[PDB]
């Protein structure tokens, strides 16, 4: 009568054994609805923030891809104004293979290593790409207004 | 029965709005481009033909609330409107007096509330109608 055992185990492996910097909590009324936190990475302009992120099983899952998007604004070539993330695997390259926890890992790689080369990266991009300095000196600006809360 | 939690469910609507559909008579977005709570947004209704709304583009300004959509989303003309169930001096959509905020369902959107609205334009209680001058808006 209840979920598919893919889930009730990725759930239930996420919460036994967490991915490092990374939290990720079911919703209360929601059983494929939860309430994510990513630590800004080390040794990036997102380091020592906390960024709130909120991912979602659709009913097709795993054949379907799960959605995610960011809840915190932050200044990044690939994340965008609503907290959109341009990533590969949560469109293009997703697999029923694939599975929630290599989606997170991706995410904070991300967050690691910025790509304002992408052809879908947004306005952000071309401040990346000509200031870098500029731009990492921003990101670390938004992650004090933004994410240290 | 797979529920879409609210955020998801509006960032459809989102792609669906920037989309459009059917023939552009209603069209919906985002009032403000950075709002991650995707809370406020802009409806643009046509007025149908041979009615007193013909030939004017009425605003809307919809909020969709922490419940949505398991609850109905807030509607005020913005365009002033003479149309039974608009509160003619605020241009507040009454719930209650629109069927599809009044019987709302959880499978609703903001395009099947502006294209209700469109509809009831047609009904024969608001069609006759004698508008507000064209382009006068309400206040606040």
């Amino acid at each position: 009568a209840g979920l598919p055992r893919r889930i009730i185990k990725e759930t239930q492996r996420l919460l036994a054994e967490p991915v490092p910097g990374i939290k990720a909590e079911p919703d209360e009324s929601n059983a494929r609805y939860f309430h994510v936190v990513i630590a800004g990475p080390q040794d990036s302009p997102f380091e020592g923030g906390t960024f709130k992120l909120e991912l979602f099983l659709p009913e097709e899952y795993p054949m379907a891809a799960p959605k995610v998007r960011f809840m915190t604004k932050i200044y990044h070539p690939n994340v965008d104004k609503l907290g959109r993330i341009c990533l590969d695997i949560l469109k293009d390259k997703w697999s029923p293979a694939l599975q929630i926890r290599t989606v997170l890992l991706s995410i904070q790689a991300l967050l690691s290593a910025p790509n304002p080369d992408d052809p879908l990266a947004n306005d952000v991009a071309e401040q990346w790409k000509t200031n870098e300095a500029q731009a990492i000196e921003t990101a670390r600006a938004w992650t004090r207004l933004y994410a240290m809360n | 029965g797979v529920k879409v939690p609210r955020n998801f469910r509006l960032l459809e609507e989102l792609e669906e709005g920037q989309k459009g559909v059917g023939d552009g008579t209603v069209s919906w977005g985002l009032e403000d481009d950075e709002d991650m709570t995707l809370t406020r947004w802009t409806g643009m209704i046509i007025g149908p033909p041979r009615t007193n709304y013909e030939n004017r583009i009425y605003s809307l300004k919809v909020e969709c609330g922490p419940k949505y959509p398991e609850a109905p989303p807030s509607v005020r003309f913005v365009t002033k409107i003479n149309m039974n169930g608009i509160n003619n001096s605020s241009g507040m959509v009454d719930a209650r007096s629109i069927p599809v905020l009044a019987k709302w369902q959880n499978s609703y959107s903001i395009k099947v509330v502006l294209q209700e609205l469109r509809r009831l334009m047609m009904s024969k209680e608001n069609m006759k109608l004698p508008q507000p001058p064209e382009g006068q808006t309400y206040n606040n």
